[PDB]
Protein backbone atom coordinates (compact mmCIF):
# COMPACT_ATOMS: atom_id res chain seq x y z
CA UNK A 1 0.00 0.00 0.00
CA UNK A 2 1.86 3.19 -1.18
CA UNK A 3 2.02 5.77 1.79
CA UNK A 4 1.71 9.63 0.65
CA UNK A 5 3.61 11.56 3.24
CA UNK A 6 2.31 15.37 3.63
CA UNK A 7 3.90 18.71 4.13
CA UNK A 8 3.59 20.77 5.83
CA UNK A 9 1.09 19.88 8.15
CA UNK A 10 0.28 23.50 9.51
CA UNK A 11 0.64 26.88 7.67
CA UNK A 12 0.28 30.56 7.98
CA UNK A 13 0.58 32.90 4.89
CA UNK A 14 -0.82 36.28 4.08
CA UNK A 15 -3.40 37.18 1.22
CA UNK A 16 -1.45 37.14 -2.34
CA UNK A 17 1.36 34.88 -1.44
CA UNK A 18 2.90 31.89 -3.27
CA UNK A 19 2.42 28.87 -1.17
CA UNK A 20 3.53 25.21 -2.19
CA UNK A 21 2.62 22.02 -0.80
CA UNK A 22 4.11 18.90 -1.08
CA UNK A 23 3.23 15.26 -0.97
CA UNK A 24 5.69 12.41 -1.18
CA UNK A 25 5.22 8.91 -2.72
CA UNK A 26 6.49 5.67 -1.20
CA UNK A 27 5.96 4.07 -4.26
CA UNK A 28 5.70 5.18 -8.47
CA UNK A 29 2.44 6.60 -8.35
CA UNK A 30 3.30 7.92 -11.77
CA UNK A 31 1.25 11.01 -12.70
CA UNK A 32 -2.03 8.91 -11.01
CA UNK A 33 -2.23 11.62 -8.08
CA UNK A 34 -5.07 14.41 -7.26
CA UNK A 35 -5.27 17.08 -5.06
CA UNK A 36 -8.18 17.74 -2.87
CA UNK A 37 -9.53 20.96 -0.53
CA UNK A 38 -12.03 20.65 2.26
CA UNK A 39 -13.45 24.20 2.73
CA UNK A 40 -14.41 25.01 6.66
CA UNK A 41 -17.62 23.00 7.78
CA UNK A 42 -17.29 20.32 5.52
CA UNK A 43 -17.56 21.11 1.68
CA UNK A 44 -14.94 18.88 -0.32
CA UNK A 45 -13.67 19.73 -3.67
CA UNK A 46 -11.46 18.17 -6.44
CA UNK A 47 -8.99 20.91 -7.48
CA UNK A 48 -6.52 18.91 -9.50
CA UNK A 49 -5.99 15.19 -11.16
CA UNK A 50 -3.27 13.51 -12.73
CA UNK A 51 -0.66 15.37 -10.30
CA UNK A 52 -1.02 18.71 -12.50
CA UNK A 53 -4.06 18.87 -14.55
CA UNK A 54 -7.21 21.36 -12.97
CA UNK A 55 -10.31 20.63 -12.80
CA UNK A 56 -12.54 22.55 -15.40
CA UNK A 57 -13.13 26.08 -13.36
CA UNK A 58 -10.65 25.84 -10.91
CA UNK A 59 -8.75 29.04 -10.91
CA UNK A 60 -5.33 29.08 -12.93
CA UNK A 61 -3.70 30.10 -9.84
CA UNK A 62 -3.24 26.14 -8.88
CA UNK A 63 -1.24 24.18 -10.64
CA UNK A 64 0.24 20.51 -10.10
CA UNK A 65 4.04 19.71 -10.23
CA UNK A 66 6.21 16.87 -9.83
CA UNK A 67 10.02 16.20 -8.81
CA UNK A 68 10.91 12.81 -8.37
CA UNK A 69 8.45 11.09 -6.05
CA UNK A 70 7.66 14.49 -4.56
CA UNK A 71 4.38 16.12 -5.99
CA UNK A 72 3.49 19.71 -5.21
CA UNK A 73 0.54 21.62 -5.18
CA UNK A 74 1.53 25.59 -5.73
CA UNK A 75 -1.11 28.78 -5.71
CA UNK A 76 0.12 31.52 -7.67
CA UNK A 77 -1.98 34.25 -5.46
CA UNK A 78 -3.27 33.27 -2.41
CA UNK A 79 -7.01 34.22 -2.43
CA UNK A 80 -9.17 34.26 0.73
CA UNK A 81 -11.05 31.70 -0.47
CA UNK A 82 -8.09 29.67 -0.49
CA UNK A 83 -7.51 29.29 3.27
CA UNK A 84 -9.09 25.28 3.37
CA UNK A 85 -7.75 21.84 3.49
CA UNK A 86 -5.91 20.51 0.77
CA UNK A 87 -5.31 16.27 0.69
CA UNK A 88 -3.55 14.40 -2.16
CA UNK A 89 -4.53 11.58 -3.02
CA UNK A 90 -3.12 8.54 -4.69
CA UNK A 91 -4.95 6.40 -6.87
CA UNK A 92 -2.10 4.22 -8.66
CA UNK A 93 -2.83 1.02 -6.97
CA UNK A 94 -5.48 0.21 -4.14
CA UNK A 95 -6.08 0.92 -1.73
CA UNK A 96 -6.61 4.34 -2.78
CA UNK A 97 -4.78 6.57 -0.22
CA UNK A 98 -4.41 10.43 1.13
CA UNK A 99 -2.05 12.56 2.44
CA UNK A 100 -2.04 14.10 6.44
CA UNK A 101 -3.73 17.61 4.75
CA UNK A 102 -2.33 21.25 5.47
CA UNK A 103 -4.55 23.66 7.08
CA UNK A 104 -3.56 26.77 5.58
CA UNK A 105 -4.46 29.63 7.55
CA UNK A 106 -4.58 33.59 7.05
CA UNK A 107 -1.23 35.03 8.78
CA UNK A 108 -1.61 38.81 10.73
CA UNK A 109 0.28 40.86 13.48
CA UNK A 110 0.22 39.34 17.18
CA UNK A 111 -2.66 40.05 19.32
CA UNK A 112 -2.49 39.89 22.89
CA UNK A 113 -5.89 38.05 24.43
CA UNK A 114 -8.54 39.76 26.06
CA UNK A 115 -8.74 37.36 29.21
CA UNK A 116 -11.92 36.48 31.50
CA UNK A 117 -13.29 34.25 34.25
CA UNK A 118 -16.49 32.89 35.15
CA UNK A 119 -17.03 31.83 38.55
CA UNK A 120 -20.02 28.79 38.57
CA UNK A 121 -23.72 29.56 38.69
CA UNK A 122 -25.26 29.08 42.16
CA UNK A 123 -27.95 27.41 40.30
CA UNK A 124 -25.19 24.78 38.95
CA UNK A 125 -23.51 24.28 42.32
CA UNK A 126 -26.79 22.84 43.57
CA UNK A 127 -26.51 20.20 41.06
CA UNK A 128 -23.00 19.26 42.45
CA UNK A 129 -20.71 20.25 39.54
CA UNK A 130 -18.78 23.17 39.68
CA UNK A 131 -17.69 24.61 35.97
CA UNK A 132 -15.50 27.45 35.86
CA UNK A 133 -14.75 29.13 32.63
CA UNK A 134 -11.40 31.45 31.91
CA UNK A 135 -12.21 33.06 28.18
CA UNK A 136 -8.96 34.40 26.00
CA UNK A 137 -10.64 36.30 22.91
CA UNK A 138 -9.39 37.47 19.88
CA UNK A 139 -5.73 36.82 19.59
CA UNK A 140 -3.10 35.54 17.40
CA UNK A 141 -1.40 33.34 16.55
CA UNK A 142 -3.67 30.42 18.29
CA UNK A 143 -0.74 29.46 20.56
CA UNK A 144 -1.87 30.32 23.79
CA UNK A 145 -1.32 28.28 27.48
CA UNK A 146 -4.21 28.23 30.04
CA UNK A 147 -2.48 27.24 33.70
CA UNK A 148 -5.31 27.24 35.85
CA UNK A 149 -4.77 27.59 39.31
CA UNK A 150 -6.33 27.14 42.87
CA UNK A 151 -4.81 28.93 45.93
CA UNK A 152 -2.07 28.52 43.43
CA UNK A 153 -1.84 25.06 43.53
CA UNK A 154 -1.74 23.96 39.61
CA UNK A 155 -4.31 21.73 38.19
CA UNK A 156 -4.24 19.32 35.96
CA UNK A 157 -6.47 16.60 34.10
CA UNK A 158 -9.44 18.67 35.72
CA UNK A 159 -9.84 21.92 32.63
CA UNK A 160 -10.81 21.18 28.45
CA UNK A 161 -9.90 23.97 26.29
CA UNK A 162 -12.19 24.31 23.30
CA UNK A 163 -10.92 27.36 20.75
CA UNK A 164 -12.80 29.12 18.03
CA UNK A 165 -12.35 29.10 14.46
CA UNK A 166 -10.36 31.87 12.99
CA UNK A 167 -12.37 34.94 12.31
CA UNK A 168 -13.57 35.63 9.14
CA UNK A 169 -13.07 39.50 9.56
CA UNK A 170 -10.10 40.26 11.70
CA UNK A 171 -8.45 36.51 11.73
CA UNK A 172 -7.87 36.18 15.79
CA UNK A 173 -8.96 32.98 17.80
CA UNK A 174 -11.17 32.74 20.86
CA UNK A 175 -10.28 29.80 23.65
CA UNK A 176 -12.25 28.70 26.53
CA UNK A 177 -10.78 26.42 29.65
CA UNK A 178 -12.77 24.99 31.40
CA UNK A 179 -11.99 23.53 34.94
CA UNK A 180 -14.16 21.28 36.77
CA UNK A 181 -15.01 20.66 40.31
CA UNK A 182 -17.47 19.11 42.79
CA UNK A 183 -19.26 21.16 44.60
CA UNK A 184 -17.39 19.45 47.91
CA UNK A 185 -14.28 20.39 46.68
CA UNK A 186 -14.74 23.78 44.79
CA UNK A 187 -16.38 24.86 48.26
CA UNK A 188 -12.83 23.97 50.14
CA UNK A 189 -10.91 26.22 48.30
CA UNK A 190 -11.36 30.07 47.75
CA UNK A 191 -8.60 31.69 44.99
CA UNK A 192 -9.11 30.30 41.67
CA UNK A 193 -6.72 31.88 39.11
CA UNK A 194 -6.44 32.11 35.06
CA UNK A 195 -2.48 32.42 33.92
CA UNK A 196 -2.35 33.09 30.09
CA UNK A 197 0.44 33.03 28.27
CA UNK A 198 0.75 34.12 24.91
CA UNK A 199 3.54 35.62 22.45
CA UNK A 200 1.56 38.90 22.66
CA UNK A 201 1.98 39.47 26.20
CA UNK A 202 5.25 40.10 28.01
CA UNK A 203 4.25 38.28 31.16
CA UNK A 204 1.76 35.74 31.59
CA UNK A 205 -1.36 37.77 33.08
CA UNK A 206 -3.65 35.77 35.49
CA UNK A 207 -7.21 36.63 36.47
CA UNK A 208 -8.48 35.18 39.60
CA UNK A 209 -11.61 35.42 42.33
CA UNK A 210 -11.94 34.53 45.79
CA UNK A 211 -14.70 31.72 46.35
CA UNK A 212 -17.75 33.93 47.79
CA UNK A 213 -20.66 32.87 46.49
CA UNK A 214 -23.08 35.39 45.06
CA UNK B 1 -27.10 19.34 -11.45
CA UNK B 2 -26.01 16.57 -11.04
CA UNK B 3 -24.73 15.92 -7.52
CA UNK B 4 -24.88 12.46 -4.75
CA UNK B 5 -27.42 12.78 -2.26
CA UNK B 6 -26.20 11.01 1.18
CA UNK B 7 -28.44 9.84 4.36
CA UNK B 8 -28.97 11.64 7.77
CA UNK B 9 -27.49 11.36 10.54
CA UNK B 10 -27.07 8.86 12.54
CA UNK B 11 -26.83 7.76 16.44
CA UNK B 12 -26.31 3.93 17.18
CA UNK B 13 -25.59 2.28 20.07
CA UNK B 14 -21.94 0.44 20.25
CA UNK B 15 -22.58 -3.10 19.23
CA UNK B 16 -24.86 -2.57 16.45
CA UNK B 17 -24.22 -1.65 12.88
CA UNK B 18 -25.49 1.18 10.35
CA UNK B 19 -26.30 1.60 6.91
CA UNK B 20 -25.56 4.48 4.97
CA UNK B 21 -26.93 5.19 1.28
CA UNK B 22 -25.68 8.24 -1.37
CA UNK B 23 -27.82 8.43 -4.67
CA UNK B 24 -26.32 9.72 -7.40
CA UNK B 25 -28.74 12.54 -9.53
CA UNK B 26 -28.44 12.10 -13.65
CA UNK B 27 -24.49 10.26 -13.83
CA UNK B 28 -25.20 6.57 -12.49
CA UNK B 29 -23.04 4.03 -10.96
CA UNK B 30 -21.99 1.98 -13.99
CA UNK B 31 -20.27 5.11 -15.64
CA UNK B 32 -19.88 7.34 -12.28
CA UNK B 33 -18.77 4.49 -9.79
CA UNK B 34 -18.50 5.17 -5.74
CA UNK B 35 -15.47 5.40 -3.36
CA UNK B 36 -16.72 5.95 0.71
CA UNK B 37 -14.26 7.70 2.68
CA UNK B 38 -14.14 8.34 6.55
CA UNK B 39 -13.41 11.41 8.60
CA UNK B 40 -13.22 11.53 12.42
CA UNK B 41 -13.93 14.51 14.33
CA UNK B 42 -11.25 16.80 13.21
CA UNK B 43 -9.22 13.88 11.76
CA UNK B 44 -7.97 13.69 7.95
CA UNK B 45 -9.33 11.57 5.25
CA UNK B 46 -9.22 8.09 5.72
CA UNK B 47 -10.11 5.72 2.20
CA UNK B 48 -12.40 3.14 2.89
CA UNK B 49 -13.14 1.04 -0.07
CA UNK B 50 -15.24 1.72 -2.98
CA UNK B 51 -17.37 0.19 -5.50
CA UNK B 52 -17.08 -0.96 -9.12
CA UNK B 53 -20.83 -2.29 -9.94
CA UNK B 54 -20.32 -2.76 -13.30
CA UNK B 55 -17.27 -5.13 -12.44
CA UNK B 56 -18.86 -6.42 -9.67
CA UNK B 57 -16.05 -5.06 -7.99
CA UNK B 58 -15.53 -3.70 -4.48
CA UNK B 59 -12.14 -2.80 -2.86
CA UNK B 60 -11.48 -2.05 0.49
CA UNK B 61 -8.21 -1.05 2.91
CA UNK B 62 -6.91 -3.59 4.75
CA UNK B 63 -7.93 -2.04 8.12
CA UNK B 64 -11.61 -2.13 6.71
CA UNK B 65 -12.43 -5.47 5.34
CA UNK B 66 -15.16 -7.13 6.61
CA UNK B 67 -16.06 -4.07 9.03
CA UNK B 68 -17.22 -1.98 5.99
CA UNK B 69 -19.15 -3.72 3.30
CA UNK B 70 -20.42 -1.50 0.18
CA UNK B 71 -23.22 -2.69 -2.00
CA UNK B 72 -24.46 -1.21 -4.86
CA UNK B 73 -28.15 -0.93 -6.55
CA UNK B 74 -27.71 -0.27 -10.37
CA UNK B 75 -31.62 0.78 -10.70
CA UNK B 76 -31.45 3.21 -7.76
CA UNK B 77 -27.69 5.02 -8.64
CA UNK B 78 -26.89 3.98 -4.72
CA UNK B 79 -24.03 2.71 -3.01
CA UNK B 80 -24.61 1.81 0.53
CA UNK B 81 -21.95 1.73 3.08
CA UNK B 82 -22.27 -0.76 5.78
CA UNK B 83 -20.50 -0.40 9.13
CA UNK B 84 -20.98 -3.02 11.59
CA UNK B 85 -19.50 -3.92 15.25
CA UNK B 86 -19.28 -0.54 15.79
CA UNK B 87 -17.86 1.55 18.97
CA UNK B 88 -16.40 4.84 19.72
CA UNK B 89 -13.44 4.44 16.84
CA UNK B 90 -16.60 4.88 14.58
CA UNK B 91 -18.16 8.33 15.55
CA UNK B 92 -16.87 9.82 11.58
CA UNK B 93 -18.26 11.76 9.23
CA UNK B 94 -18.49 9.50 6.01
CA UNK B 95 -18.23 10.62 2.52
CA UNK B 96 -18.99 9.68 -0.92
CA UNK B 97 -17.16 10.10 -4.09
CA UNK B 98 -17.86 9.01 -7.66
CA UNK B 99 -15.72 7.88 -10.28
CA UNK B 100 -12.27 10.33 -10.37
CA UNK B 101 -13.65 11.81 -7.31
CA UNK B 102 -15.46 14.34 -9.17
CA UNK B 103 -18.37 14.73 -7.35
CA UNK B 104 -18.36 15.04 -3.44
CA UNK B 105 -21.36 14.16 -1.30
CA UNK B 106 -22.32 16.08 2.01
CA UNK B 107 -21.39 13.54 4.35
CA UNK B 108 -22.89 11.80 6.62
CA UNK B 109 -21.87 12.13 10.35
CA UNK B 110 -21.92 8.69 12.64
CA UNK B 111 -22.44 8.92 16.38
CA UNK B 112 -21.36 5.62 18.57
CA UNK B 113 -22.55 6.16 21.87
CA UNK B 114 -24.06 4.35 24.94
CA UNK B 115 -25.60 7.35 26.04
CA UNK B 116 -28.81 8.89 25.10
CA UNK B 117 -30.75 11.95 24.15
CA UNK B 118 -29.98 14.55 26.98
CA UNK B 119 -31.46 17.98 27.33
CA UNK B 120 -28.80 20.74 28.27
CA UNK B 121 -28.36 22.16 31.05
CA UNK B 122 -27.90 26.34 30.39
CA UNK B 123 -26.37 28.12 33.09
CA UNK B 124 -24.94 32.15 32.95
CA UNK B 125 -22.25 33.10 32.62
CA UNK B 126 -22.15 35.90 34.81
CA UNK B 127 -19.93 39.83 33.88
CA UNK B 128 -19.03 42.22 36.65
CA UNK B 129 -16.57 40.13 38.10
CA UNK B 130 -14.16 42.19 40.08
CA UNK B 131 -15.80 44.84 37.94
CA UNK B 132 -18.92 47.32 37.91
CA UNK B 133 -19.60 48.61 34.28
CA UNK B 134 -16.87 50.85 32.49
CA UNK B 135 -14.70 49.62 29.36
CA UNK B 136 -15.38 46.38 28.05
CA UNK B 137 -17.17 43.40 29.62
CA UNK B 138 -17.81 39.69 28.62
CA UNK B 139 -20.73 37.29 29.96
CA UNK B 140 -21.93 33.90 28.17
CA UNK B 141 -24.18 30.81 28.47
CA UNK B 142 -22.63 27.76 29.37
CA UNK B 143 -24.69 24.72 27.58
CA UNK B 144 -23.73 21.53 28.93
CA UNK B 145 -24.65 17.76 29.61
CA UNK B 146 -26.57 17.59 26.26
CA UNK B 147 -26.57 14.54 23.66
CA UNK B 148 -26.42 14.66 21.23
CA UNK B 149 -25.07 17.46 18.76
CA UNK B 150 -25.99 20.00 18.37
CA UNK B 151 -27.34 23.11 19.89
CA UNK B 152 -28.35 26.32 18.70
CA UNK B 153 -27.15 29.39 20.29
CA UNK B 154 -28.70 32.59 19.73
CA UNK B 155 -28.42 36.41 21.23
CA UNK B 156 -30.97 37.99 21.91
CA UNK B 157 -33.34 36.01 19.23
CA UNK B 158 -30.98 37.05 16.66
CA UNK B 159 -30.54 40.91 17.28
CA UNK B 160 -27.25 40.35 19.11
CA UNK B 161 -24.13 39.08 16.57
CA UNK B 162 -21.24 41.11 17.07
CA UNK B 163 -19.29 40.13 19.43
CA UNK B 164 -20.76 36.33 20.04
CA UNK B 165 -18.29 33.30 20.29
CA UNK B 166 -20.41 29.84 20.05
CA UNK B 167 -17.01 27.44 21.12
CA UNK B 168 -17.06 24.17 19.28
CA UNK B 169 -18.76 21.36 21.67
CA UNK B 170 -16.57 19.47 24.19
CA UNK B 171 -17.08 15.67 24.74
CA UNK B 172 -16.98 15.14 28.52
CA UNK B 173 -16.17 11.65 30.05
CA UNK B 174 -19.48 10.96 30.88
CA UNK B 175 -20.27 10.99 27.69
CA UNK B 176 -22.16 14.14 27.52
CA UNK B 177 -21.60 17.05 25.53
CA UNK B 178 -20.69 20.94 26.22
CA UNK B 179 -19.85 24.05 25.09
CA UNK B 180 -20.31 27.70 25.71
CA UNK B 181 -21.20 30.97 24.05
CA UNK B 182 -19.44 33.98 25.56
CA UNK B 183 -20.70 37.64 23.86
CA UNK B 184 -18.46 40.88 24.23
CA UNK B 185 -20.34 43.94 25.37
CA UNK B 186 -19.89 47.50 26.36
CA UNK B 187 -19.61 47.84 30.38
CA UNK B 188 -21.82 50.64 30.11
CA UNK B 189 -24.74 48.49 28.96
CA UNK B 190 -24.98 46.23 31.94
CA UNK B 191 -27.56 47.19 33.59
CA UNK B 192 -29.77 48.91 30.46
CA UNK B 193 -29.56 46.11 28.39
CA UNK B 194 -31.10 42.43 28.58
CA UNK B 195 -28.72 39.86 27.34
CA UNK B 196 -30.52 36.51 26.78
CA UNK B 197 -28.85 33.40 25.11
CA UNK B 198 -31.26 31.09 23.18
CA UNK B 199 -29.99 27.64 23.12
CA UNK B 200 -31.79 25.20 20.95
CA UNK B 201 -31.49 21.38 20.70
CA UNK B 202 -33.99 19.59 18.79
CA UNK B 203 -33.21 15.77 19.46
CA UNK B 204 -34.75 17.11 22.72
CA UNK B 205 -36.79 19.05 21.81
CA UNK B 206 -35.25 21.95 24.25
CA UNK B 207 -35.82 25.39 23.86
CA UNK B 208 -34.14 27.77 26.58
CA UNK B 209 -33.32 31.18 27.13
CA UNK B 210 -30.56 32.03 30.21
CA UNK B 211 -30.70 36.10 31.03
CA UNK B 212 -27.40 36.84 31.90
CA UNK B 213 -27.23 39.92 34.63
CA UNK B 214 -24.14 41.18 36.40
CA UNK B 215 -22.84 39.78 40.05
CA UNK B 216 -20.86 41.50 42.08
CA UNK B 217 -18.64 38.36 41.58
Amino acid sequence: DIQMTQSPSSLSASLGERVSLTCRASQEINGYLGWLQQKPDGTIKRLIYAASTLHSGVPKRFSGSRSGSDYSLTISSLESEDFADYYCLQYASYPRTFGGGTKVEIKRTVAAPSVFIFPPSDEQLKSGTASVVCLLNNFYPREAKVQWKVDNALQSGNSQESVTEQDSKDSTYSLSSTLTLSKADYEKHKVYACEVTHQGLSSPVTKSFNRGEC
Amino acid sequence: QVQLQQSGAELVKPGASVKLSCTASGFNIKDTYMHWVKQRPKQGLEWIGRIDPANVDTKYDPKFQDKATITADTSSKTTYLQLSSLTSEDTAVYYCASYYGIYWGQGTTLTVSSASTKGPSVFPLAPSSKSTSGGTAALGCLVKDYFPEPVTVSWNSGALTSGVHTFPAVLQSSGLYSLSSVVTVPSSSLGTQTYICNVNHKPSNTKVDKKVEPKSC
